[PDB]
């Protein structure tokens, strides 16, 4: 890798610098080269992974969503032809996109899953894995989309039965798996009663938890807790 | 629908 | 080149989509194919190279900015030590912009000004050609800081000419390189006289010059004419 | 200060 030669706290120093100057890409080449030093990743260290990729694939998300819109349009009737390249482009976007997620998903599986014992790091990896099959499962189209969902589905279901034995219902890991799980059932398992479920037990168990928690903790829990809210209310 | 922050507390 | 076997039609519907994808990274090297294939630009195509490269660049001048104050702010006094990440991860940004400059310097000189023989093009490229000089002396400081400084003045100074005799006051181009002359003297060439001098002139012979123009017109050279105003609001 | 849009009629 081309971050071999590097430092791994060079590379965290970097990864945060790449953040302020918005520059995502790099920012991932250099926790993606700090990850493959083998060692754990504190908590600050797997938000910084996670902020890295989340934008990188944000982005081609946003262009992918754009140009299957106008492939869509193109193949309406009374749509003049314009010929394989709007397709083509496409699938240069996808096939971009899902070397991202195969990336990550590779990080998580060699090997920051299995070295992951304590609950905060183990739900957010299987989180994470969560996450990057939905974004795989997004643009999924052949044979594979239904192993594609049901990967999703395991990564959250595991992370799920972690985070309840855990976690508060509060702490904002496993609000954040639940808002995530709920957009999976909603957006890509065609089940929004089981999305809708989800969100409002979510919600309504973090709510009798807040008594517990200092200023700072209430604030992180709640802006979680306002994702929730507003998808019941997008979806009610 | 709204996902997830990406960095979580 | 990776987009010498598609087709310049292609290249150009493909550069279009990256546009309405913000895939500007994309569109400039679908752009850049386009013109390796040889043939002339028109209008919409030195409109759609310049929206590709000005936003690459964009994005690059804006993270060296933020890198650079982080390094000077490292050395004040009083600052703690840190190594040599954040001057090591400024110069990496900075070669990649000079890269960027480079790539479009080239491409004008190969060959597309020597082929460019309408005031509209000669004056758009010479433009384009001062500007991407300019960004380069934006993060010049050694030996050569001074002949990048004058490549730009030249270019400018060339395409001013040019478009003096043979475009009207209110052509956009003639006022879009009047505008970016008056920046480089204010920000690069330490002359802020000059600078208001001419976006005065430059705003004042457009103004004299609107009742001629149709209403879509008068829209496209306002919107320039502005720009001089709130330049010189903020330099006086 | 601004400099000119890229795209100029
Ligand atoms: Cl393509
Ligand atoms: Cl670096
Ligand atoms: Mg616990
Ligand atoms: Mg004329
Ligand atoms: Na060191
Ligand atoms: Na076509
Ligand atoms: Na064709
Ligand atoms: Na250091």
């Amino acid at each position: 890798g081309a971050m071999g030669s590097m430092e791994r706290a060079s590379l965290i120093q970097k990864a945060k610098l790449a953040e302020q100057a918005e520059r995502y890409e790099d920012m991932a080449a250099f926790m993606k080269g700090a990850v493959e030093k083998g060692e754990e990743l504190s908590c600050e260290e797997r938000n910084l992974l996670s902020v890295a990729y989340k934008n990188v694939v944000g982005g081609q998300r946003a262009a992918w969503r754009v140009l299957s819109s106008i492939e869509q349009k193109s193949n309406e009737e009374g749509s003049e032809e314009k010929g394989p390249e709007v397709r083509e482009y496409r699938e240069k976007v996808e096939t971009e996109l899902q070397g991202v997620c195969d990336t990550v998903l590779g990080l998580l599986d060699s090997h920051l899953i299995k070295e992951a014992g304590d609950a905060e790091s183990r739900v957010f990896y299987l989180k994470m894995k969560g996450d990057y099959y939905r974004y795989l499962a997004e643009v999924a189209t052949g044979d594979d989309k239904k192993r594609i969902i049901d990967s999703a589905r395991s990564a959250y279901q595991e992370a799920m039965d972690i985070s309840k034995k855990e976690m508060p219902p509060t702490n904002p890991i496993r609000l954040g798996l639940a808002l995530n799980f709920s957009v999976f059932h909603y957006e890509i398992a065609n089940s929004p009663e089981e999305a809708i479920s989800l969100a409002k037990t979510t919600f309504d168990e973090a709510m009798a938890d807040l008594h517990t928690l200092s200023e700072d903790s209430y604030k992180d829990s709640t802006l979680i807790m306002q994702l929730l809210r507003d998808n019941l209310t997008l979806w009610t | 629908a709204h996902s997830s922050p990406a960095s979580l507390q």
